[PDB]
RNA sequence: AUCGAGAGGA
């Protein structure tokens, strides 16, 4: 039971945490995420 | 190609109703990547009820209240009686496996390739070893914790 | 120039807040040349360390307690392992399960899959490296090594 | 170009981009207003950008300095 | 005392799958007096072991020969009785694993106690009857001695 | 398999049957969805204006 | 808006972090009285953090929705992650 | 351009050589005897004398700014 | 530009203490001993003098940065004993070892010379 | 030839350009680094937007 | 809990090199005597130039740098003079430095050469190696007819760790363990290895049986002398500079417990 | 100093 309440715990602050930001450029951050692989894959 | 895609995107951003949404203020997302969270904190995991078989998937996600002695070995002996005895309990694990069978259907739907492989925030399994290993949890013993409760 | 811009690079864009890169869910610094190759041969299983080398190392850790560990062998002689050292480098109580990069692939299927013959398979209990070699897989910049746990 | 400063993100946001002549003279012969909501606008004015530490304002609790 | 286990083997084979590392040789050993099978990672170069050998080997909980817990912390400067004065080759490791037969309404009837002893692996099993002072996450002792 | 076709067979399993495809150089994707024994529900194309 | 009901995230975002921190920091480095005890800090970063964790920066967050109406969080208020 | 004063590596004095170097040479000796013969034997400073180039030879070829 | 001087490593500037002893508060019985302008050649000698003592329970040092010139050496003893007395010690010992072999080495060149 | 005494460079508040009123180009005349196109859109993405402001607007011409 | 007791052989003594073994002694010990060698003993060399003509084909500082790698006989000298630090004097004083001068001019039409023997010292005990009274003098430069050097040099005290011109060995060799029997090394393949000048193994015996409980002794020395000390002048003086640094180090360390 | 061109570095 101890386990299983922090584990509950544990997830909700996790998740909570895995909320995006808002103010977040998720536009520039995408094209640079984009673009980054863009420069390693072969051009021929 | 790089200035083109950051030009196109600059000012895309996650407001404060979550939204994302450019500088016109027209909506790109109503929650960002279709689930409002931020690409840092999401990890690799898997989806334990899609590839098995129906077969499996009773046998692994079923809670079987029948057999007395399993429950003895998995459960204390409070938790066993009134697992056994109360139906109100045993109603709770039944609708408890139905809505496993239905959120099976809809990652079959959802996942028409068989691939469990997902994205998601918290990895379940790696905080489940977390808290055994915190709690010294004995695999070995009868656990204290009801199934209602984990269920509740 | 300022404190607001100080405080606004302290926050949002120091190192150890950019390890972990939301382009592909995983670390964007690892281990590297010198370091990656030395803790692959640092953390095999026939490594073994003098009290005065373990000393030496323990000088360079910062999060050391200053406890010296129990050495894995006491007798004939007095012997710690790369494996014993390193768990002293590992932070927390982290769990984490890597394979070495020639864990063979039927060595999971056959006997012996919790006691590794080629000490592949690695494994990090309660932040001590329980047993395997540690590589690009476990160290590197991939989803689910042990910087990104730490992380 | 022809996707993106086809779009009503305000001239000055599109002569960043590319055309930066044939824009702002289409938006002085038609007399185009740029609200400043993009980043690039405020960029160009010295005005702190609405993104990240700027999609907000600060306010002095004086019912707190107490 | 503080003794888990307890019994003599005999080296049955010494690296079946090939020599993996140079200092370190896994040693497939049986018992007699409880048929238990042994793995173990033994350092080879300071405690050279050969085929047939046939030494006793004791499962500790502790050194000290009055019950009394260890630290975890290396004290080379401690004076008092140690069990390891009666033994050669000594490791100190924690279990990480306990394995059974045992099935889903069934208790098991034979065990396999998993240790490492910083990275030199060892697996003990045999009937769950002597492996009962195992428990996973707990510090041990090997204390393991040649006899003729 | 990301071409071949995934079904879920009776038992509730994920299998992989290995069937016969067709890959066109060219493209009308609006004629051929419109042909006996063409699937168009998985039929498709990389011509994005199409 | 109604106070009574915020719709935006109870938690403070890393750029409300940063902004408050270095906003209070410059308050404090031209001679703002400081909410917190002292021990020995001078920086005013320092000053800032502490003040953040004790719950104590005098600062009020004034969120924009896309609407055009406002939010304003107490920076005591909001839930410090970092 | 001249001969170095010491091995780069040891601090050996090779200064003293490159003349001893030559005439040896000139003398109908191999390269590894007349360096064996001045003593040089590591091959750090059997590296000095064995890769000199003596450019200051060609340098004197010039005359020089003063009468 | 940026080139120290050479002097750097071994002069100790005005206002510097050649060593501070700063209790290590992680453990007991142990000592933080931070020595300024020196190097390896003192550092492994008192090192390795201090592994020799059964009172020292550890003993290690480190340059932190190879173009800063001072090492640390951490010594931690067992309760009746003290760092500093034990780094005392090895530091007698030392010389004690250097003076028998100079004399010796000053006895084998007579020999050597003599016959 | 590339020594590193001949490409160490640094600059707070030094020569500016006439027509634009921003630092000088190169070593050589004492110039300032770029803060180009990129280096923009990076600390967008960071939404440093003081830092931003700072580098764009308060550090090269005011 | 003590020192040890180390002891001393010496298998070859020449005044090109001493050849000596320490036996008995921890490996920190003699890889320390090793360094001091190298880094700690103390010689003269030039460190002061003063270029009043020079039409020779290389400039000033090419010149002041091949003088300073000159090595001048420091045997005695050495000892008793201070550093230019703690001199009391002016710049310089002959309780602290040497003064050389050089003068040469090419006149006739042969290359001239400016070797060391053109260093003319006010101190006949400091004179360069080479020109001490076979082994050719160090070239300065060589110089055509019409071109002229005229320069003032002065030497200071100083060691290894400041410049290498004031390193007195030509190379320190240093060994222990001939046989690998600490196993120190391991050879993928120790049939292929020569075997040192110090092994005592039979042929057919590739690398000594291992020792588990050995430890490092008998260490192996061959200290060349670049020309500056004796070979063991230079080993003495290690042992005493060691020995004052340890002194030193114990000052300090006094003072700082008392002050506590 | 400006402009251009060229040569390079990553
Ligand atoms: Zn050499
Ligand atoms: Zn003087």
């Amino acid at each position: 039971g101890e386990a299983f309440d922090w584990l509950l715990g544990e997830i909700e602050s996790k998740f909570n945490q895995a909320i995006a930001h808002p103010g977040e450029m998720v536009g520039a951050l995408a094209a640079q995420s984009l673009g980054e692989p863009a420069t390693q894959m072969t051009l021929n | 190609i790089q200035r083109r895609l950051i030009k196109s995107m600059e000012s895309v951003m996650v407001k404060y109703d979550a939204t994302v949404r450019n500088s016109i203020n027209q909506v790109v997302q109503l929650r960002y990547g279709e689930d409002g969270l931020a690409g840092e904190s999401v990890e690799f995991q898997n989806l334990a009820t899609l590839k098995p078989s129906n077969k499996a998937f009773e046998k692994k996600f079923r809670f079987d209240y029948t057999n007395e002695r399993a429950l003895r070995r998995t459960l204390q002996e409070d938790l066993v009686k009134d697992v056994l005895s109360n139906a109100h309990i045993q109603n709770e694990l039944e609708r408890e496996f139905e809505r496993m069978r239905e959120d099976r259907e809809v990652l079959r739907v959802i996942f028409p390739t068989g691939d469990s492989k997902v994205v998601l925030p918290c990895n379940l399994l790696r905080m489940i070893w977390n808290a055994q290993k915190i709690f010294h949890i004995n695999p070995r013993l009868p656990s204290d914790l009801h199934p209602i409760k984990v269920v509740e | 120039q300022s404190l607001e811009t100080r405080a606004e690079i302290q926050e949002l864009a120091m190192v150890p807040r950019m390890i972990v890169t939301p382009q592909s869910n995983r670390p964007v610094m690892g281990i590297v040349q010198d370091t990656l190759t030395a803790v692959r041969k640092f953390t095999k299983r026939d490594v073994f360390l003098e009290r005065g080398e373990v000393m030496n190392l323990l000088m360079f850790l910062s999060t050391w307690d200053g406890k010296v560990p129990q050495p894995a062998i006491l007798k004939p002689r007095p012997l710690w392992t790369g494996k014993q050292i390193f768990s002293l480098i590992i932070p927390g109580h982290i769990n984490c399960i890597r394979t070495h990069s020639t864990h063979p692939d039927d060595e999971d299927s056959g006997p012996y899959k919790h006691i590794s013959p080629g000490d592949t398979k690695v494994v990090v209990e309660n932040g001590e490296l329980i047993m395997g070699i540690l590589c690009k897989k476990s160290l590197g910049t991939s989803a689910g090594s042990l910087v990104h746990i730490s992380y | 170009r022809h996707g993106v400063n086809r779009q009503d993100t305000g001239p000055l946001m599109k002569c960043s981009f590319e055309e930066t002549v044939d824009v702002l003279m289409e938006a002085a012969a038609h007399g185009e207003s740029d609200p400043m909501k993009g980043v690039s606008e405020n960029i160009m004015l010295g005005q702190l950008a609405p993104a990240g530490t700027g999609c907000f304002d600060l306010l002095l609790d004086a019912e707190k300095c107490k | 005392a503080g003794i888990l286990f307890e019994d003599i083997f005999d080296v049955k084979d010494i690296d079946p799958e090939g020599k993996k590392f140079d200092r370190v040789s896994r040693l497939h050993c049986e018992s007699e007096s409880f048929k238990m099978d042994l793995i173990l990672d033994v350092n080879i170069q300071i405690y050279p072991v050969d085929l047939g050998d046939k030494f006793r080997l004791v499962i500790a909980s502790t050194l000290y020969e009055d019950g009394t817990l260890d630290d975890g912390e290396y004290n080379p400067t401690d004076d008092r009785p140690s069990r390891a004065d009666q033994f050669e080759y000594v490791m100190y490791g924690k279990v990480y694993r306990i394995e059974g037969d045992e099935t889903s309404t069934e208790a098991a009837t034979r065990l396999s106690a998993y240790v490492s002893y910083g990275g030199l692996l060892m697996r003990l099993q045999g009937d769950a009857n002597n492996l009962h002072g195992f428990e996973v996450d707990s510090r041990v002792y090997l204390l393991m001695k040649k006899l003729a | 398999d990301n071409k071949k076709k995934i079904i879920i067979t009776e038992d509730g399993e994920f299998k992989a049957l290995q069937e016969w495809i067709l890959e066109t150089d060219g493209v009308s994707l609006m004629r051929v969805l419109s042909e006996k024994d063409v699937d168009p529900v998985r039929t498709t194309s990389n011509d994005i204006v199409e | 808006q109604a106070n009574q009901k915020r719709i935006t995230t109870p938690y403070m975002t890393k750029y409300e972090r940063a902004r408050v921190l270095g906003t209070r920091a410059l308050q404090i480095a031209m001679c703002a009285p400081v909410m917190v005890e002292l021990e020995g800090e001078t920086d005013p970063l320092l000053i800032a953090m502490k003040e953040l964790k004790a719950r104590k920066i005098p600062i009020i967050i004034r969120r924009y929705l896309p609407d055009g109406s406002y939010e304003d969080w107490g920076v005591d208020e909001l839930i410090i992650s970092d | 351009m001249i001969i170095p004063v010491r091995c780069f590596t040891c601090g050996k004095i090779v200064g003293n050589k490159w003349e001893a170097y030559l005439g040896l040479l000139q003398a109908e000796y191999t390269e590894g005897d007349a360096l064996d013969a001045l003593g040089l034997k590591r091959y750090c400073c059997r590296r000095m004398l064995l890769a000199h180039v003596d450019l200051i030879e060609k340098l004197l070829n010039y005359a020089p700014l003063e009468k | 530009m940026n080139a120290p001087p050479a002097f750097e490593s071994f002069l100790l500037f005005e206002g510097e203490k050649k060593i501070t002893i700063n209790k290590d508060t992680k453990v007991p019985n142990a000592c933080l001993f931070t020595i300024n302008k020196e190097d390896h050649t003192l550092g492994n000698i008192i090192k390795s003098q201090l592994l020799k003592d059964p009172q020292v329970l550890f003993a290690g040092y480190k340059v932190p940065h190879p173009l800063e010139h001072k090492i640390i050496i951490r010594v931690q003893t067992t309760p009746d004993y003290s760092p500093q007395e034990a780094f005392t010690n090895a530091i007698t010992d030392l010389i004690s070892e250097l003076s028998l072999l100079e004399e010796r080495f000053r006895v084998a060149i007579k020999d050597k010379q003599e016959g | 030839k590339h020594m590193v005494d001949d490409k160490i460079h640094s600059r707070a508040r030094g020569p500016i350009q006439i027509l634009n009123r921003q630092p000088m180009e190169g070593r050589s005349r004492d110039g300032g680094l770029r803060f180009g196109e990129m280096e923009r859109d990076c600390q967008i993405a960071h939404g440093a937007a003081q830092f931003l402001r700072e580098r764009l607007f308060e550090a090269s011409d005011p | 809990p003590y020192a040890n007791q180390p002891t001393v052989r010496i298998t070859e003594l020449t005044d090109e090199n001493v050849k000596f073994i320490i036996e008995n002694t921890d490996l920190a010990v003699a890889n320390s005597i090793r360094r001091v060698f190298i880094a700690e003993v103390p010689i003269i060399a030039i460190d002061w130039v003063q270029i009043d003509a020079n039409s020779s084909v290389l400039h000033d500082e090419f010149i002041a740098h091949r003088l300073g790698l000159i090595p001048l006989t420091s045997d005695d000298i050495v000892d008793k003079l201070q550093y230019s630090r703690d001199c009391t004097c002016e710049e310089f004083c002959p309780e602290c430095s040497v003064e050389f001068t050089l003068d040469v001019r090419c006149n006739e039409d042969q290359t001239r050469h400016v070797t060391s023997r053109d260093l003319i010292s006010n101190s006949p005990r400091v004179i360069p190696v080479t020109s001490r009274n076979e082994q050719d003098d160090i070239l300065i430069v060589k110089l055509r007819k019409g071109q002229e050097l005229r320069l003032r040099a002065y030497a200071k005290k100083g060691f290894g760790k400041e410049h290498a011109k004031w390193n007195p060995t030509a190379g320190v060799a240093f060994e222990y363990d001939p046989d690998n029997a600490l196993r120190h090394t391991v050879y993928p393949k120790p049939e292929e290895w020569p075997k040192s000048e110090y092994s005592e193994l039979d042929e057919d015996e590739s690398q000594a049986p291992y020792d588990p409980n050995g430890k490092p002794e008998r260490f192996y020395y061959n200290v060349e002398s670049c020309g500056s000390l004796r070979p063991e002048t230079i080993v003495l003086s290690a042992l005493s500079g060691l020995k004052k640094k340890l002194s030193d180090l114990q000052t300090q360390l006094s003072h700082e417990i008392q002050s506590d």
